[PDB]
């Protein structure tokens, strides 16, 4: 994944030589009209040829099976870049497949760590199964984890050699199959059966067995298949028109024509700009579910951003215990540890390490208070312990005080004064209370991820919207705005209410486009138009999202963005190139085909060609090299600018509309002077 | 000469601008559903006894309704130049047209065509002028318009099923806008000299002692409606040439206005009513550009003229034949291009003599589907097709999803904008096609070599385009032809309309999203010329290889 | 008529009619 | 759905039909009766034409206008039209040699250069206009068979020449029956 092979690698463009002959089928070619149309003009003209050289029919064969043989090479040329892009696309699934599968699942009878555990290979595990795995080992299946932590080395899929951390009890604890683990161990209990595999959404990405066509396909096979109908009646009705006034044109003049006139150069190369586009993302490390989608981030206005998980890196890690006035920094430990002994969270556990090298205080266990603990929940922004007559809760500052509030007491007002403080550096403050008294303030760290305010500068260039959407602190939230360049931020975002936001952003008919990694997020992912899921995410939310980012960038929809357009470039780019180019044919054909007809006409053979045979053929060869050399440009696609949409329309025409109308008359030329001067005419 | 001819240009565009911006005003409040200013009580009265109720209707019964109201035309003047005869105001007892001429002709005047394969002096009666082809020449040019208003309405409606009442449309059209109009420019007709009687025919002993046998007949009241309804059905054979019609130039510069009159005057209402007047200037720089440089090659070619003129001894090589001497060869030109930039097909001068660069600019802007400046309504919507088209491809070339005036261009659109443009050409090609393999088609041709095929080609493209202009010198009163140009101007006319209609459907459940920073803007000059590139590159290469074995040959002979 | 003439008028009305299918079934093709 | 059609048909038939027409006819015929008429020259109890429908001139004392293709013979208002003959065919060329040679034998005194429009068929048939140099290239042989000058020959043409309000929507013209029935009287 994201390490490109080549554009002609000699053992590929053998094999798509190769399946180029094998699609010269009728029934592969019936599902491209405007292809079709070549195929059936080819086999007319090879008819004609073998009938002229059996004397049955009088003629020149050798003219006729010089068309003959360029239009058959048209018809090659046009499925050898099909095979190329699905030749390259299905290398890049192959590469995938090759990923190792340990097949050495241990098994465990029942959750707990350090019980027994049965050699298993690993395609018999399902849902629901629970897996032990040591240091060193690959893990069998994708799954959440349910106890333990250690470094996940991911290189297998993700292509970097970084080492992530997973655990239980929080958004590290979704895992996937084929990764190293690295350090202690994990627990991992199965949630998808075979078949189902997170590997198998990278392969059905690039296998493109069925491919499904965009609608803006369709919609532009509609007019290709239109024009197509619009030259055949052109060029059928030309018989009967040059019957009346001479000898009729010869029905392989008028094939040649019609293959010149209808737009072979964009439907030879349309089903390759599709292909091509899906490999591209394959290579920037994002799996998206459909090529629709893809295209959809072309018109993008907003992009809403989590910040925990997306924008910064998580496993937010307590600094300092801030106390309270009358409360010393021992007491504030001592109730920061009971609500956190069985707290999962990447915060929970931080809480507990901290305050063991602060104060060694004994380790207590929840059987050993016979006490029950309160879950952390998004919706509830606190946790905490209620043992016996005692209580102790902590959480956001809103739900402590409102909590507060309700119980009976008022927040402090140094309380209040360092809540401030430690929100305005970045660090997210949870304040912790025992009953109905405040003890103090827990300052957790955060680290933002490196890079992100010059790419969100790219995004406003760009014309798209940047808000960070966050459940956290309206204090620390500015902060962390600030020192990652988004515009516009919303904080004490309850998971409802991101879903709200995204429905009032499409209700004025904008798209959306929404990163996110934590679980809360699934529902508010599967609303967006474009969602893409952090690979170091839970599970939720990366099948919710329309793609997956392999690398975990928040700003990865300037890549999204990227390809998206250049399919829609190249596809519109290419079309009017291939319209532009009938004027050319036109002045090299019309000449021809009438110059015993009409020998007035020949006053448009502006290009000077030599012979009415030679410029017809001159027309057919340049309409079968056209396809070739443009190969290059269809698999790369238009290149993308950060331009306004009267530049990037004003530079396209001017490339490709005014370049396709220049561009035959020299390529027309050339060939004719070439065959002139190796006598072939 | 060629200041002459661009004053003339200038003059004609400058008056028409003037003229069109107050009734593209008024236009705009019947799209919008406003009853004009002292109209509100006679409405009110005049629909309850017609027993319309301004119900809303989806598409297909706004369609219906159009269809339903020309079949009910199509079939009562079908039968009243049958039974013509047996009619009164028949001062010459012309007996009852025959199956064939009958049915071209119902149909012609139906779809708005007029084409005219007999001569009505010495054809039809006062009756069937006036109560037959006066009637169509209104109620054509209203289903055009109406439909119109129904697609103007799908982009300014949100999310809505309806596109107004079809009746109410009708007869808001045809009352408070056809018939005053065409009533004052009727009566400015008959003081310069056109006729508007009913008298029988006028015997003349002329100075020499010959004799003339003068026609009569309410020529005027049809005159003006011929010309603002872009009918061009003219009272005699020679259309817009005879005297009697068009006595003046004076006349002959309101017949001009005339014509652009309501297609201007709907650019300008479809600004008004999206909020917006830069998309209507935008399709009037559009249709006003390609339409400048056609008057001017239709005008340089013509000035030449015949080569042979100045060997044989005249003291000029202006092509003066087929020309009146009261327009000269500069009127003359601007005429063809007008008539046939637009859809009317009023003839002052016999196109069949034009110079072979002459008569092709005409013959290719019937071709391209009669969108400068078009018909009534039918030029807009005409337009609109390669609108759709123009924005397609420019959304492709930016990377974003086709938009025009906020709603989104899907794949049905896509679909029916593509079936729609395709009907005409597919019947140009195919009808000529078929006139040219069979000897009753190749027969009516009156002129040699490619002038001659050029005959057959132009009698198609102004049948199924509904131009009704004509090279006079096919014979085409014969059943082969009567039937082939029927079914061109049937399917020309009606096989456009239903996708159009379909797309003004689909367009009006859509809801218009607001214009972002990267939304592209669909008016101004790089629009504008991708805009005029697309309607003439497509509308070029599909008639070229026609075109060379026509003209192009002719010329170059 | 020549046979050569019927037999180049079925063909294009084939093609034509698969044309159209193709654009009507475009989701299919 | 059948009353509102059906209503909206047969009302707007007797609009158009039966009142736009009657009110058009009843208003032209009350301001404009001479113009609705037709223009008719009447002198005693005979019309003598009209002043916009052009005639057939032959003789050598009348100013002759442009040709009429017309169908019987030419002027003939019941069967109005033009040649439709082309540029490229060589039946115009025939026609225009011929023409040439009849004006250059019937106008000895004048210019060999014929004016075009004298050589060229009118779009109508029923062209009763020529421009005033069309019509004073004809003075000479107007002037020796009626006996009259070239002063008051142009004096004659110029009261029956009109041009329009500006100069590029119209030609000047003038009216060849009236200023050959003013000729009658004249010489009279
Ligand atoms: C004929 C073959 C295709 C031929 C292609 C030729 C390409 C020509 C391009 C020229 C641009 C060079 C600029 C050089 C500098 C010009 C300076 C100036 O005054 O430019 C004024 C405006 C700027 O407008 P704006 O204020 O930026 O934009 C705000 C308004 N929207 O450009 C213009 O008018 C330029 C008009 C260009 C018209 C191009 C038409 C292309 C037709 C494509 C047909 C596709 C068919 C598809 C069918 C399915
Ligand atoms: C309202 C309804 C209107 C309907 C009527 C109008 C329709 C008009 C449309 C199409 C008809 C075109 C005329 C028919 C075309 C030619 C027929 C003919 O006669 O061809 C003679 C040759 C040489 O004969 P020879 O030795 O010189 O003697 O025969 C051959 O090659 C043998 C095979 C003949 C034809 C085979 C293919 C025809 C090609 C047509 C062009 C299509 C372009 C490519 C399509 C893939
Ligand atoms: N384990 C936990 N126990 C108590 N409170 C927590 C815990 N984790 C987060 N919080 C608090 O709950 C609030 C809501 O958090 P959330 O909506 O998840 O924001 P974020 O997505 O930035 O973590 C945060 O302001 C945070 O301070
Ligand atoms: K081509
Ligand atoms: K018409
Ligand atoms: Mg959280
Ligand atoms: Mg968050």
């Amino acid at each position: 994944s994201r390490k490109q092979l080549a554009l002609f690698e000699p053992t590929l463009v053998v094999q798509a030589l190769k399946e180029a002959v094998k699609k010269l089928n009728p029934q592969a070619q019936w599902r491209n009209p405007v292809m079709f149309i070549v195929w059936i003009g080819s086999l007319l003209t090879t008819c004609i040829s073998i009938a002229m050289a059996s004397g049955a029919m009088p003629g020149n064969a050798l003219f006729s099976a010089a068309i003959s043989g360029w239009l058959w090479i048209t018809v090659l040329f046009a499925n050898f870049a099909e095979a190329l892009a699905e030749g390259r696309s299905k290398a890049q699934a192959n590469s995938l497949k090759g990923v190792k599968k340990t097949a050495f699942a241990r098994k465990l009878r029942e959750p707990k760590y350090g019980a027994a555990a049965d050699k298993v290979p690993a395609d018999q595990l399902r849902k629901g199964d629970i897996v032990l795995v040591e240091a060193g080992d690959i893990i069998p299946c994708d799954g959440e984890v349910i106890e333990g932590g250690a470094s996940v080395d991911e290189s297998a899929i993700t292509g970097e050699s970084a080492p992530v951390i997973r655990e239980s009890g929080g958004d590290f604890a979704s895992v996937t199959g084929g990764t190293r683990i690295l350090s202690d161990w994990l627990v991992i209990e199965c949630s998808v059966n075979p078949g189902e595999t997170f590997l198998d959404r990278m392969i059905a990405m690039v296998e493109g067995a069925q491919r499904r066509k965009t609608p803006n396909e369709i919609a532009l096979t509609i007019l290709l298949i239109a024009l197509t109908i619009v030259f055949l009646l052109a060029t059928a009705t030309l018989w009967p028109f040059s019957a009346w006034g001479g000898n009729a044109v010869s029905v392989t003049v008028l094939v040649a024509l019609l293959v010149c006139l209808i737009p072979t150069t964009i439907g030879g190369l349309l089903s390759a700009i599709g292909v091509a586009g899906m490999s591209r993302m394959l290579g920037a490390n994002v799996i998206a579910t459909s090529g629709r989608a893809v295209e959809a981030a072309g018109d993008v206005d907003v992009l809403l951003l989590d910040k925990t998980g997306t924008i910064t890196l998580g496993n937010r890690q307590a600094s300092e215990f801030i106390p309270a006035q009358g409360v010393d920094e021992k007491t504030l430990a001592d109730a920061a540890q009971l609500a956190s002994l069985a707290d999962e969270t990447p915060e929970g556990r931080s809480i507990v390490i901290l305050a063991k090298q602060r104060f060694n205080l004994r380790e207590r266990d929840v059987q050993s208070l016979h006490a029950t603990f309160v879950p952390f929940t998004a919706q509830s922004r606190m946790s905490g312990i209620n043992i016996d007559n005692r209580m102790i809760r902590k959480g956001s500052v809103d739900a402590i005080r409102r909590h507060v509030e309700a119980n009976g007491g008022h927040f402090p007002t140094d309380v209040d004064q360092k809540v401030d403080q430690v929100a305005r550096q970045g660090a997210t403050p949870l304040v912790v209370v025992e009953g109905s008294r405040v003890l103090g303030v827990i300052a957790l760290k955060d680290i933002v991820k490196g890079g992100i305010k010059e790419r969100f500068a790219q995004l406003r260039k760009m014309g798209i919207k940047t808000v960070m959407i966050t459940g956290d602190n309206r204090l620390t939230a500015a902060a962390i705005a600030a020192e990652a360049g988004v515009d516009d931020f919303l904080a004490e975002a309850t998971p409802e209410a991101k879903l709200a936001l995204i429905r009032q952003y499409q209700a004025e008919g904008r798209l959306v486009a929404m990163t996110g990694d934590g679980t809360n997020d699934a529902p508010a992912l599967a609303q967006a138009d474009v969602a893409v899921a952090m690979n170091s995410g839970t599970q939720a939310a990366k099948e919710a999202g329309n793609m997956v980012d392999l690398d975990s960038n928040p700003t990865k929809l300037i890549e999204v963005v990227h390809i998206g357009k250049q399919m829609l470039m190249t596809r519109g780019s290419l079309t009017t190139f291939s319209i532009a180019n009938d004027v050319a044919k036109y002045f090299a054909i019309i000449p021809a085909a009438f110059a015993a007809t009409y020998p007035q006409l020949n006053a448009l053979n502006i290009m000077c060609l030599h012979s009415p045979d030679s410029a017809i053929l001159s027309a057919v060869i340049f309409n079968a090299l056209i396809i070739v050399f443009l190969i290059p440009l269809a698999l790369k696609g238009v290149s993308y600018k950060p331009l306004t949409a009267s530049a990037m329309l004003r530079r396209n025409l001017w490339i490709y509309g005014l370049g396709g109308l220049l561009v035959p008359f020299i390529g027309i030329k050339v060939i004719d002077l070439l065959l002139t001067v190796c006598g072939l005419v | 000469m060629a200041a002459q001819g661009f004053l003339l240009i200038a003059t004609f565009l400058l008056v028409l601008m003037v003229l069109a911006r107050p009734l593209g005003s008024g236009l705009a409040r019947l799209i919008n559903d406003i009853p004009l200013p002292g109209t509100t009580g006679v409405e009110r009265v005049l629909f309850r006894a017609l027993g319309v109720s301004d119900r809303e209707m989806n598409w297909k019964q706004y369609l219906c309704a159009i269809l339903g109201l020309n079949m009910l035309g199509l079939a009562v003047l079908f039968f009243m130049l049958l039974g013509q005869h047996y009619l009164p105001l028949n001062p010459q007892q012309l007996p009852g047209l025959s199956w064939d001429l009958a049915l071209n002709t119902a149909v012609s005047f139906v779809t708005n065509t007029n084409w005219q394969s007999y001569s009505g002096e010495t054809t039809l009666s006062y009756f069937s002028q006036m109560a037959g082809l006066t009637v169509q020449n209104f109620l054509s040019a209203a289903s055009g318009i109406a439909v119109i208003f129904a697609l103007i309405r799908a982009f300014t409606r949100q999310s809505m099923s309806t596109l107004g009442n079809a009746w109410v449309d009708l007869l808001r059209i045809t009352l408070w806008v056809l018939v005053p109009v065409a009533l004052l420019i009727a009566l400015f007709f008959i003081q310069q000299g056109a006729l508007q009687n009913f008298l029988p025919y006028q015997a003349v002993n002329t100075v020499e002692g010959a004799q003339q046998l003068l026609p009569m007949g309410p020529v005027a009241s049809q005159e003006a409606i011929k010309m603002l309804g872009t009918n061009g059905g003219g009272f005699f054979n020679a259309n817009s040439s005879h005297p009697f019609e068009n006595p003046t130039a004076l006349t002959n510069f309101v017949q001009m206005l005339a014509i652009f009159l309501i297609p201007t005057a709907l650019c300008f209402a479809f600004g008004e009513v999206m909020g917006d007047r830069r998309q209507g200037r935008m399709l009037l720089w559009a249709m006003s550009v390609i339409f400048v440089i056609c008057v001017g090659v239709v005008m340089w070619a013509e000035v030449q003229g015949n080569p042979h003129l100045l060997a044989l001894g005249t003291d000029s090589s202006i092509n003066m034949e087929g020309k009146e001497s009261r327009f000269g060869v500069l009127v003359s030109s601007l005429f063809a291009v007008v008539t046939t930039a637009a859809s009317c097909g009023a003839v002052i001068a016999m196109h069949d003599s034009f110079t072979a660069l002459g008569g092709m600019v005409p013959m290719w802007l019937m071709q391209i589907g009669e969108v400068v400046f078009g018909g009534v309504g039918s030029g807009l919507y005409g337009m609109m097709l390669f609108v759709l088209l123009a924005v397609f491809i420019a959304g492709l070339m930016i990377g974003r999803t086709p938009e025009y005036l906020g709603k989104k261009i899907d794949v049905r659109e896509m679909k029916l904008t593509a079936l729609a443009i395709l009907v005409t050409p597919t019947l140009v090609l195919m009808g000529a096609a078929l006139a040219m393999m069979t000897d009753a088609g190749r027969s009516a041709m009156l002129n040699p070599g490619p002038h001659g095929f050029s005959e057959v080609l132009y009698a198609v493209s102004s049948a199924a385009n509904n131009n009704g202009s004509a090279f006079a010198g096919l014979s085409a009163n014969s059943p082969f032809w009567n039937c082939l140009l029927a079914f061109c101007m049937f399917v020309g006319r009606f096989g456009v309309i239903i996708p159009v209609m379909a797309i003004a459907g689909s367009l009006v459940s859509k809801k218009s999203q607001a214009a972002s920073s990267g939304t592209l803007p669909t008016h101004g000059p790089l629009f504008v010329g991708l805009l005029i590139g697309t309607v003439l590159l497509v509308g070029a290469l599909t008639f070229i290889p026609a075109l060379a074995l026509g003209p192009v040959a002719e010329y170059l002979s | 008529m020549s046979a050569g003439v019927i037999t180049g008028v079925l063909l294009v009305f084939l093609l034509l009619g698969y044309l159209v299918y193709a654009l009507i079934n475009a989701e299919a093709f | 759905g059948l009353r509102p059609a059906l209503s909206t048909f047969i009302f707007l038939l007797l609009i158009t039909g039966g009142v736009y027409p009657l009110l058009t006819t009843v208003l032209g015929q009350w301001w404009f009766p001479w113009q609705a008429n037709g223009s008719l020259i009447r002198e005693g109890d005979t019309v003598r034409g009209s002043a916009l429908i052009g005639q057939n001139f032959t003789g050598n004392g009348y100013f002759h206008g442009r040709p009429s293709a017309t169908a019987e013979m030419p002027y003939n208002p019941q069967a109005s039209g033009g040649s439709n003959l082309a540029v490229s065919n060589p039946e115009l060329d025939k026609l225009i040699a011929a023409r040439v040679a009849a004006l250059r034998a019937a106008n000895p005194d004048a210019s060999a250069s014929v004016p075009v429009e004298l050589v060229t068929a009118s779009a109508s048939g029923l062209d009763n206009n020529i421009t005033p140099q069309a019509a004073a290239w004809q003075i000479p042989r107007v002037a020796k068979a009626r006996n009259l000058s070239v002063e008051q020959l142009t004096q004659l043409i110029a009261k029956y020449s009109q041009q329009p309000l500006v100069k590029y929507i119209g030609q000047p013209v003038v009216n060849i029956v009236e200023l050959n029935l003013a000729l009658d009287k004249l010489d009279e």
